């Protein structure tokens, strides 16, 4: 549904504001990416009745906060850079992997083993841990 | 594929009843309600009822049994790093192996202990304990 509402919020501007010539204000939108979130499923059983069988389907509860932990920054690219070279790339995370290269990139530098990682050049993503009673 | 993927079914067996074994001549002692200190090592495997107070009660906890496998390079389901399947195994590049929950197999579980009663303890002891694991429905 998330993919589906993201085409259909960029079908939205291309069909609604540019194909109908009401105005313009949709240039940016092309590259940015939405999300849309479920709330109002109907009544849940509560937390004491789930079941193994409930995994993966999508349920509703409520509670009491009691601790939360920090800002946690969760990487999404990776920083490279070569050590006898510097050439810099930019390696992005499929399903929560990081893949290092195990040569440099360029034609010239063939060096095995010759990147490097720098930590504070990566990008991150905010991941916050909440605790519901 | 192994056939506990699909089965959606649970077995579970009751003990005989002390009226049937003494109407058919026999010593049963599968209902035979049995205290933690007479639950020795040798009734180990045995099916045996045990008759006690419950004092503690683990909540409901998912449990795998089979862990499922996939591999892009050759498509094969692999149940239990590197993809050990026939194809893989003869060519000369492997593919990575990727948990798959879904295909998993899980089981609700809890952990039970049950004490001794007062008459079943003899003077000057103390009241033991014993495990019970539950699974399925
Ligand atoms: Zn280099
Ligand atoms: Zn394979």
């Amino acid at each position: 549904v998330i993919s589906i509402m993201d085409q259909t919020i960029k079908d939205c501007m291309v069909s609604l504001i540019v194909d109908n010539n009401l105005d313009y204000d949709l240039d940016e939108i092309e590259t940015k990416f939405y999300k849309v979130r479920p709330y109002n499923v109907g009544s849940c059983k509560g937390m004491r009745e789930l079941n193994p069988n409930d995994i993966d389907k999508l349920i509703n509860l409520k509670g009491l906060v009691l601790r939360s932990t920090p800002v946690i920054p969760d990487m999404k690219v990776a920083f490279f850079k070569c050590n006898v070279c510097d050439h810099t790339m930019a390696v992005e995370i499929d399903r929560g992997v990081i893949q290092e290269p195990a040569r440099c990139e360029r034609i010239d530098c063939n060096e095995p083993n010759s990147m490097s990682l720098i930590h504070n050049r990566c990008s991150f993503a905010d991941k916050q841990v909440i605790k519901l009673q | 594929f192994p056939p506990n993927l699909t089965r959606r079914y649970f077995l579970y067996f009751k003990p005989l009843s002390q009226n049937c074994a003494r109407r058919y001549r026999k010593k049963a002692i599968s209902s035979k309600p049995l205290s933690v200190r007479q639950i020795k090592g040798d009734f180990l495997g045995q099916l045996i009822t045990v008759r006690g107070i419950i004092t503690r009660v683990s909540d409901v906890k998912p449990a795998v049994e089979v862990i499922a496998y996939t591999c892009d390079q050759c498509g094969y389901e692999v149940f239990q790093s590197e993809c050990t399947s026939e194809e893989c195994s003869q060519n000369q590049t492997k593919g990575q192996l990727f948990m798959s929950t879904r295909a998993s197999k899980f089981s609700a579980f809890q952990e039970c202990k049950i004490q001794e009663l007062s008459q079943q303890v003899p003077v000057g002891h103390i009241p033991r304990s014993l495990n019970i694991h539950v699974n399925g429905t």
